[PDB]
């Protein structure tokens, strides 16, 4: 199982 | 900034002449991760090779694997044909049953 | 014994060609299970491993959803190095990622990784103690801040200890007799005349997993590191992999000569000769 959206923080 | 491809061309079982097998062709070492890899019969381009999914390995170069059904005789040459940004001209390697 | 999970992100910008492309893979050791691509006709996240195929609509959903969303914010993040390298909007450029989680074989979480790379030069890096970055560069510094006041660090800290080691637990145990199963290598020796006094030996390694496995040659119980030809290990297609050594020896000195194999499917670590 992949690392949840979250907040997307890009680079 | 550019890695270029290593290439084995091998099969997945041991070759046995009219013995439907395997002709594997993987590329590795490379970046960036556009390639083209064909396999060829005899000088021909083989039609409906399938190959992995992109990934790569902890020095962050590609690699992939290209595959087809075949049946290896004792005349059929067989080969894999790449061409990458870091070649001047497509390199080719031919199938060698004892590597 | 021991096992680990990563996921594998690769995007890669074309300007002229559309926008930049998003692949994540994921694996367990060896073994990749899932797949997105953002060039597929209709992009989801797929199967790859038969073990997985168990695991409901909700977690399909939900896979697709985040690389979906993921697919968008790569591309950001493309825009963005570029700005920080004051590159051109005309080239290709490629941010990779892979992080994961390493298990020791009682289970126990080792360790969890999280690293970055643009244009295949690292970029940046969560460290061994999950809270503080190692940036490459000045343009890496810009990240590091962003991640920095955005408390990064905490959350990939808490999917590594947790849903990370969780689920690469389930999936162990969902695929347990191939994930955990050590297939060793089938091993021989090979002779190839090369001239009136030289031959080759090679030593086989087939249909192993997982890939790692050391294949050495000694002569007279010495290590012929220099003087060996070792192959990258290759894989069959069939999850297994091969590899080989080779040497070159003086006709008549072949017994000298020993092919020393070490992988975790065998019984015992194998020392192999030629035998005509």
């Amino acid at each position: 199982e992949p690392l949840p959206q979250g907040q997307l923080t890009a680079y | 900034i550019q890695r270029t491809p290593k290439i084995q061309v091998y099969s997945r079982h041991p070759a046995e002449n009219g013995k439907s097998n395997f002709l594997n062709c993987y590329v590795s070492g490379f970046h960036p991760s556009d390639i083209e890899v064909d396999l060829l019969k005899n000088g021909e381009r083989i039609e409906k090779v399938e190959h992995s999914d992109l990934s790569f390995s902890k020095d962050w170069s590609f690699y992939l694997l290209y595959y087809t059904e075949f049946t290896p005789t004792e005349k059929d040459e067989y080969a894999c044909r790449v061409n990458h940004v870091t070649l001047s001209q497509p390199k080719i390697v031919k199938w060698d049953r004892d590597m | 014994g021991s096992h680990s999970m990563r996921y594998f992100y690769t995007a890669m910008s074309r300007p002229g060609r559309g926008e930049p492309r998003f692949i994540a893979v994921g694996y367990v050791d060896d073994t990749q299970f899932v797949r997105f691509d953002s060039d597929a006709a209709s992009p989801r996240t797929e199967p790859r491993a038969p073990w997985i195929e168990q695991e409901g609509p909700e977690y399909w959903d939900r896979n697709t959803q985040i690389f979906k969303t993921n697919t968008q914010t790569y591309r950001e993040s493309l825009r963005n190095l570029r700005g920080y390298y004051n590159q051109s909007e005309a080239g290709s450029h490629i941010i990779q990622r892979m992080y994961g989680c390493d298990l020791g074989p009682d289970g126990r979480l080792l360790r969890g990784h999280d690293q970055s790379a643009y244009d295949g030069k690292d970029y940046i890096a969560l460290n061994e103690d999950l809270s503080s970055w190692t940036a490459a560069d000045t343009a890496a510094q810009i990240t590091q801040r962003k991640w920095e006041a955005a408390r990064v660090a905490e959350q990939r800290r808490a999917y590594l200890e947790g849903l990370c080691v969780e689920w690469l637990r389930r999936y162990l145990e969902n695929g347990k007799e191939t994930l955990q199963r050590a297939d060793p290598p089938k091993t021989h020796v090979t002779h190839h005349p090369v001239s009136d006094h030289e031959a080759t030996l090679r030593c086989w390694a087939l249909g192993f997993y997982p890939a790692e496995i050391t294949l050495t040659w000694q002569r007279d119980g010495e290590d012929q590191t220099q003087d060996t030809e070792l192959v990258e290990t290759r894989p069959a297609g069939d999850r297994t992999f091969q590899k080989w050594a080779a040497v070159v020896v003086p006709s008549g000195e072949e017994q000298r000569y020993t092919c020393h194999v070490q992988h975790e499917g065998l019984p015992k670590p194998l020392t192999l000769r030629w035998e005509p």
